[PDB]
RNA sequence: GAGCUGUAAGCAAGCUUUGAUCCGGAGAUUUCCGAAUGGGGAAACCCACCACUCGUAAUGGAGUGGUAUCCAUAUCUGAAUUCAUAGGAUAUGAGAAGGCAGACCCGGGGAACUGAAACAUCUAAGUACCCGGAGGAAGAGAAAGCAAAUGCGAUUCCCUGAGUAGCGGCGAGCGAAACGGGAUCAGCCCAAACCAAGAGGCUUGCCUCUUGGGGUUGUAGGACACUCUGUACGGAGUUACAAAGGAACGAGGUAGAUGAAGAGGUCUGGAAAGGCCCGCCAUAGGAGGUAACAGCCCUGUAGUCAAAACUUCGUUCUCUCCUGAGUGGAUCCUGAGUACGGCGGAACAAUUCCGUCGGAAUCCGGGAGGACCAUCUCCCAAGGCUAAAUACUCCCUAGUGACCGAUAGUGAACCAGUACCGUGAGGGAAAGGUGAAAAGCACCCCGGAAGGGGAGUGAAAGAGAUCCUGAAACCGUGUGCCUACAAGUAGUCAGAGCCCGUUAACGGGUGAUGGCGUGCCUUUUGUAGAAUGAACCGGCGAGUUACGAUCUCGUGCAAGGUU
RNA sequence: GUGGGUAGGGGUGAAAUGCCAAUCGAACCUGGAGAUAGCUGGUUCUCUCCGAAAUAGCUUUAGGGCUAGCCUCAAGGUAAG
RNA sequence: AACAGUGGUAGGAGAGCGUUCUAAGGGCUGUGAAGCCAGACCGGAAGGACUGGUGGAGCGCUUAGAAGUGAGAAUGCCGGU
RNA sequence: ACUCGGUGAAAUUAUAGUACCUGUGAAGAUGCAGGUUACCCGCGACAGGACGGAAAGA
């Protein structure tokens, strides 16, 4: 939803793993990684920004 | 990691499993002579140093990549650790605690 | 521990010289472009 | 925190755990030339004077300081002129003198080719270039403005206006501004008029000389006269806001410290980081190296720390300094040869610049809104100072490329502005690769040597010093077929004989004889030509990019589409 | 012989090419500058479909340029040719 | 399937082959990669494989993307002969 | 000059197994047509062609 820091820090050495947050998705990060894990407020934010 | 007198076991190269003592170190080029290890043999001309000459048999120096110490209570291969004992730094041995 | 060359013509180095360079302002750009490009030998 | 005496060999002699080599801060020494500055001079050198010191019986010799010019401040004297003054002398001056970063910005001077198919202006272009001044930035700056409104209110920079207005042999072309949207955001000080003090001419007065208060303004303000209000416990500050020193905390920079986890087994192999079968660490799967492709071998990385000494910033204390608001408006001030006019060139009703003569007003005062004449609307000239937003990087630190990879990329990956060329200004190359490790060939043999053949090292010696791979031209040795009665762009189609045996295919090599047949490119009406080019081989070598215009296709949305 | 002087829209003092570093009817070097040229030469892989012109009118026109004529691709009219 | 057609310079239109790099997926390769040499193989062309030798460490396939994109001629430039 | 021993270049150069005659032909045929001659390879001379260069009229 809002970058919690604890998620970020880890992944962050697992060689196929990306962490964003709700507002920087976009469409290379989207296609590239074959599957999507998203939270429910996540879910919220994107659907009501577009 | 290794100095000049230390007890270390070769990892890689045509002697590996072989162990040894370090008899002179090189870290200007990270490489390090460590006895029975590497022989060569080199045809020397006859000169004033050894005056009749022939085919020498030495050792030759290897990479210090290739040849780490030896834990003291086990005698297996050890990483290098460093603590300040008393207002001294001492190489310590990381499988263990024992220093050198 | 240099090369020189006729370091008895006089009128050599009173045309080409150092201190002929030095005496007006064109002779020191000349000096000036000389030290730019990086030449060893400056003048004659 | 254990080796070290650079490259970089060798060969000697030594230093170091009572701590070297090495890295960082601060110091010391720093020959000679060079602005070069005691004088001279062909830069790297000659020759001096003064004071002190070393040395000689003395002359001769040596060492250490000072000795240029200009400017400023004085002090004396003081050419003309007596003082004065030019000057001279004397002193005191981390004054200024030159360099560069081929960049950025202020000022002065200032081309030509070209294009306009020609040339008449113009354009190129205030460009190239030259000269002077600087600063880390620089002029620019707080309305005698825009402009016409419900007005905004210093300057600068970006978007838009707009390639529009306009200027243009109105042709090529050149080319704005305001409004609106943003970045950054503070405005102040003096003069003037008045008050107090001293003097200096004047007779006191008067009147200027200075010093302290005073005051910075336009739907005018100040002075001035009178009210409260103060001189502190509040405010401000060295960045303009007059002016002005220290001390403590925090974060950086210039060395560094610490830092997880596999010798896993097994196969090939010269060597395992690779294959196969297993485990682990991860705020660390950036990178480099190691005998082949490493997270767990090394240096490291993430995260945490660390400074005696210099520095760069902040915060606080300390320090220093400091009134505002009213009523009026009797009387003074609000920036002198200026504002404006003529006179010429310059520039070019004309327009301005500069000179060439003139020459007001000044609050009930002026200046503007293309001219003039009146209405209304805005402002207050002839004093000064100001950061930020912007421009560029010779350099230093950390990084990044659908950038090059040794004829490329810098001219320069190598002792490159070198070697060479030129009198000089100047021009300006070629040249990377043993091996993991020198383990770089003891010894034997031929040879004067060079160079070979063995032996040996090595995974490889056909890796042996221009030593990775090694193509083509060019030069050779051996051999299967043909060739000494034959006339030819040299091949192509038919075809015996001989020799072979393939990616087994109506196979390969060579070919005695027969038919046909005037190279390639460029150019031209037309070439085989006595049109043109190429000795041969190899490498390099030419329709791109940016901004406008227009057309087609695709996608989105559609009378709306887009920032 | 030695040491020197005159510098480029100048010198060699007007009368002489005899020249100024292999350069002279205007020296040389760097820059404007990748100047300009309607002139000259070159422009690198393959196959398929279609396929010209060398004629008229202007241009201070000068082998150059513009308008018609002749080629090709696409969409419509359609069946006019 | 049935007809009809397929010479070609300037030129117009169409379909493709190769090269370097980048992205994604898939892989090769020290039991031997790229490069070099040879061959009597495959496709309509540009071209592409497969075997053997040498070489001694990197390369290629599919789909997209971007170009310093292909050499026999310039009295081309550099080297070798 | 020539032979022998030593050393050793340059202009030029599309490839080349490069005869002659009579014709044909965009300039002048070695390379086109028809015919006639000619065993293979050199060394020394000539200057005929030399589409050699000089020239120059113009």
């Amino acid at each position: 939803a809002d970058a919690n820091e604890a998620v970020a820090l880890s992944a962050r050495n697992i060689p196929g793993v990306t962490v964003v947050e709700a507002n920087g998705i976009n469409v290379l990060d989207v296609v590239n990684h074959e599957k999507l894990l998203i939270t429910k407020a996540a879910v919220e934010k994107v659907e009501e920004v577009l | 990691h290794v100095k000049k007198g230390d007890k270390v076991m070769v990892i890689s190269g045509k002697d590996k499993g072989k162990q040894g003592t370090i008899l002179a170190a090189f870290p200007k080029k990270d490489r390090v002579l460590v006895e029975g290890v590497n022989m060569v043999k080199k045809h020397s001309k006859p000169t004033q140093a050894n005056p009749q000459g022939g085919i020498s048999n030495q050792e030759a120096p290897i990479h210090v990549s290739n040849v780490m110490p030896l834990d003291p209570k086990t005698g297996e291969v050890t990483r290098v650790g460093y603590k300040v004992e008393d207002g001294k730094k001492v190489r310590v041995a990381k499988k263990s605690g024992q220093v050198l | 521990m240099k090369r020189t060359f006729q370091p008895n013509n006089r009128k050599r180095s009173k045309v080409h010289g150092f201190r002929s360079r030095m005496s007006s302002k064109n002779g020191r750009l000349v000096l000036a472009r000389r030290r730019r490009k990086g030449r060893k030998v400056l003048s004659a």
